[PDB]
This record gives structure tokens, C-alpha cells and sequence, in this order.
């Protein structure tokens, strides 16, 4: 029972924001692992597009690592142009079409970022601090997140993020979740961690929050305000 | 009647003296990466001529780096986007 | 679901915890449209098992995708028993019986549950409140989160839970999370809430956690006023 699976990689919001380009690919895996694979793309208008040329393909070791880079301006994808990919094989004459497009029309709503520190229990355990950065009541999907310590950036595998799942009260809207786990030394030291996120619905398209050990639920204040010259000239 | 209504420190002196002192704020306002300055000073003479709060009409900003696929790039981000513009 | 295939869906841990019973299913794919399908359940030792509770209705796939039903106390499924669906078909002189087992031999790890209250920023907003339950360091990935308002249940629509995501920064120690959305007034009322988790890698097969305003306030103040004409 050989299951011929098919995958498609469309563009991403971080790519348009930074690379300002487009990248759409379609491939088939879990089948005869070798060369001689037929793939083609065609826009909604039926015209040709940048076909895979000088792009990586399956390695000689039956390692399917083909990639794609459709040199198409971000605007065409922004309109949500219907890109149709036709995947076919020499031993699979039957056609296989895959239509990908941006959903036309969505109730854009600004995100609501938050930041919470490691729970008192985890910190008391003194094994690993964990900081939460969540994003509620936001749409549409494709939100990028990043984490930073003391201003400098941080590696992607040092933290994880959730996909946008439907929201209970707002099925149209979604929520995302991010967790950054580190040792119990940086946070205990007082490291000021910062969480940045980029959503399309946001006006500035980018936002961030931050928190350190003290700002993480100050166990005790140390306010020492002084009111010099309580009355003079002004009152 | 309102002699001074400084919104930098929220000091209003009707001649009443009201001063709100928000605890949650970093020492340096330029960037959040600074100690937490718990001390607070309210010099009436100087005030009647280093802020702590943020004005409703004022929309601060700070530049931050970002890395997605290529190189680190600096982008401006507003500390109070709601004031700037669910 | 074609090319002559039979898939087995044994009772999952979440189904065991909620339904409190076992229900084994041997879905038959590409099964020709033919009634009187004698898909009778039977233990690996051949002992009698209650037959399927009838066959479900037809499907647009032009296949009688039978759904076998089974019932057992708890231990058989926990024991080294293997259910076998006969999958009898007249148009198949050499039918294949679908085997269902309970594999074991996985590293155990104590789930670490951490419940965290609504973010300090949400307090000022007053518009609503959210509570987060995080779980880390456990295996396998078969947790089941539930929220209880002082032991009482609650309609599952008002909360959501993510699947188990992997933890690349750990040796395959799966982690997960879930949320619960509530009105702000409810949280300011000081009520209590409990994030119960069902996972096999537990001493008592259940863990409990709870937080309220009490564990979300500072310990003391150190205010110091200084008033003078200087
Ligand atoms: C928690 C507390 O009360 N701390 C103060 C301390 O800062 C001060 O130096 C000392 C002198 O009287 O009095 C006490």
C-alpha cells in the first residue's frame, strides 16, 4: 500500500514583509523516489508562470529535497491569484490538480498580544523558566513571532509557537501561542525578555511586549517617592 | 483655576494636588531594556518651568531588530499603538 | 480509503477517560456495497465478543464502511489481548482480519502542569479574561485537558486545547497547552478554577492544578513618602 502524498508550499506573511517576494511550490512524496517527475504551474488567467528551472530536485539517494522559487511579484498573490499546479508522473498518467489562492475578503481585526512570566511553581522548582506570549482575537492567519533577550535576537529552536487555531467565542478569529523556555539563571538574573509579533491586521504591522524578573509579578515593591517643595511659587 | 496640568507626570494643581505614580515602567523610557526605577520625584518648582507616564496624545516609538529569512533588519515599533491609531 | 484497506481505531486514552469504556472500530475501506457483512469481534484467543452494534448507513463513496463496536471493562485492553475483526465478505475467498493491539515500551515522564492567570495587561483592559494551562515533559502525547469551576463541570465550548506539539529543544519530550476564555467580571469575583489533566504517565492517572487572585498579587509594600519645602 504505497500512499502517494502531495504537498504544496505557498508564500508567507514574513516573506512578503521582509523578502517582499513570492514562493509557491508543489511536490509529491511517498512514491517512487527518483527523477522524471512532472510538475507545472498556471495562473488563474491560464497563462504560464516561472516554471521550475535550475531548481533542486530529488537527490540521487532517493532523498526528495526539491524546492521552488516562483519569481512572481507579491501583488499577484496579494490579490489571491488562483495558481493551479498539475502534478503528474510517467507511471501516473492520471492528472492531479491543486488550486491555491488567497481567501478573498476577511474581517480584519487587530491582534491582542500579551506576556506572562514563568509560574511561581516552575521557578521554585529551579529547573527551567518558561515565558508565555499569546495573541488573541486576531485574524487572518499567518502571523510571525520572534523572541529576544536583552535586545539581541534569539535562535528559533530556543522557543516554540502555536498555529492559529479557531477561537471559542470568535470562530472567525484565531489565537496563537508562543513559549520560550530557558534556564533558571537568566530570568533569575533579571533578564528583560521581549516578544515581537507581526500581523497583517495591525496598523504598524509589528508590535512587541516585554517583561523581566521584577516586572514578572513583582514579589514586592520598593517605591521610595519623594515630593520635594510640596508648596512653593506654584502653590 | 488649574495652575498646572503637567501630563508628563500627571500632576494637576487646581489650587487640590493630584499626582498618579504608575509603578510598572522601566527606568529608561527610550527603550524597555533598562532597570525598573521605583524612585519618584515631583519638584513643584521644576515642574512649573525624565518623564514616567505616556500622554494620551503622545505615541512613543523604539526601533527593534527582526530576523526571519535573511539578515537582521531594524523596524520601528510603537509602545502604545492604540494611542497612535478586540 | 480505497484499494482494499481496513483501518483500526482502538479506544484512545481521551475516549477512555470521557466515555469511560472501550469501543474498538475496524473501518473497512473499498468494501463492496453488500449487506449481511459478518464483521464479528473476537479476542486473540478466539473467545466470543459482542458483535458490531449494527452497520452504519450508506455513504457517497459507494462503500459499506462498517463500524464495529466493542465493550470491555478496562483491563483486557490494558492486558496483552489483541482484538481481531473478521471482516467477512462473500466476494472475498481470502478475507483479511484487522488486528488491533496495545503496544507498550515507551519512556515514562511525569507531566509538569503549570496554570498561569490572566496577563497583567488584560486587567487594565477589563474587556475579558483568559487563563492558560501549559503542560511539558511527558510521554506519550495523549494528554487530555479539562477545566472545572470548583469541581463542577463546564460546557466545553468555552475552552479550547491545542494538540500535543513536539519539543525539539528536548529529547522528544512532548508538550502542549490549552486556554479558557472567561468574562472579566468572573475573574474579578475571585472565583477559582482547576485545570485537570488526564495522562497515562501519572501515579493516579490524573493531575490537578488551580490558581486565583491569591497567587497573583505582590507579597508586601515598601512605600516611603518624603514631604518637605526644600
Ligand atoms: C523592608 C523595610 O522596612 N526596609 C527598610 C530599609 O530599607 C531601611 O534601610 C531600614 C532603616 O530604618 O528600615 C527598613
Amino acid at each position: 500500500d504505497t500512499a502517494i502524498r502531495v504537498f504544496a508550499i505557498p508564500p508567507s506573511f514574513a516573506s512578503i514583509f521582509l523578502t517582499k517576494s513570492t514562493k509557491l511550490t508543489c511536490l509529491v512524496t511517498d512514491l517512487t523516489t527518483y527523477d522524471s517527475v512532472t510538475i507545472s504551474w498556471t495562473r488563474q488567467n491560464g497563462e504560464a508562470v516561472k516554471t521550475h528551472t535550475n531548481i533542486s530536485e530529488s537527490h540521487p539517494n532517493a532523498t526528495f529535497s526539491a524546492v521552488g522559487e516562483a519569481s512572481i511579484c507579491e501583488d499577484d498573490w496579494n490579490s489571491g491569484e488562483r495558481f493551479t499546479c498539475t502534478v503528474t508522473h510517467t507511471d501516473l498518467p492520471s492528472p492531479l490538480k491543486q488550486t491555491i489562492s488567497r481567501p478573498k475578503g476577511v474581517a480584519l481585526h487587530r491582534p491582542d498580544v500579551y506576556l506572562l512570566p514563568p509560574a511561581r511553581e516552575q521557578l521554585n522548582l529551579r529547573e527551567s523558566a518558561t515565558i508565555t506570549c499569546l495573541v488573541t482575537g486576531f485574524s487572518p492567519a499567518d502571523v510571525f513571532v520572534q523572541w529576544m533577550q536583552r535586545g539581541q535576537p534569539l535562535s528559533p529552536e530556543k522557543y516554540v509557537t502555536s498555529a492559529p487555531m479557531p477561537e471559542p467565542q470568535a470562530p472567525g478569529r484565531y489565537f496563537a501561542h508562543s513559549i520560550l523556555t530557558v534556564s533558571e539563571e537568566e530570568w533569575n538574573t533579571g533578564e528583560t525578555y521581549t516578544c515581537v509579533v507581526a500581523h497583517e491586521a495591525l496598523p504598524n504591522r509589528v508590535t512587541e511586549r516585554t517583561v523581566d524578573k521584577s516586572t514578572g509579578k513583582p514579589t514586592l515593591y520598593n517605591v521610595s517617592l519623594v515630593m520635594s517643595d510640596t508648596a512653593g511659587t506654584c502653590y | 483655576i488649574v495652575l498646572v496640568d503637567n501630563k508628563c507626570k500627571c500632576a494637576r494643581i487646581t489650587s487640590n494636588i493630584r499626582i498618579i505614580v504608575p509603578l510598572n515602567n522601566r527606568e529608561n523610557i527610550s527603550d524597555p531594556t533598562s532597570p525598573l526605577r521605583t524612585r519618584f520625584v515631583y519638584h513643584l518648582s521644576d515642574l512649573c518651568k525624565t518623564c514616567y507616564t505616556y500622554d494620551r496624545n503622545k505615541c512613543y516609538t523604539a526601533v527593534v531588530p527582526l530576523v526571519y529569512g535573511g539578515e537582521t533588519k531594524m523596524v520601528e515599533t510603537a509602545l502604545t499603538p492604540d494611542a497612535c491609531y478586540h
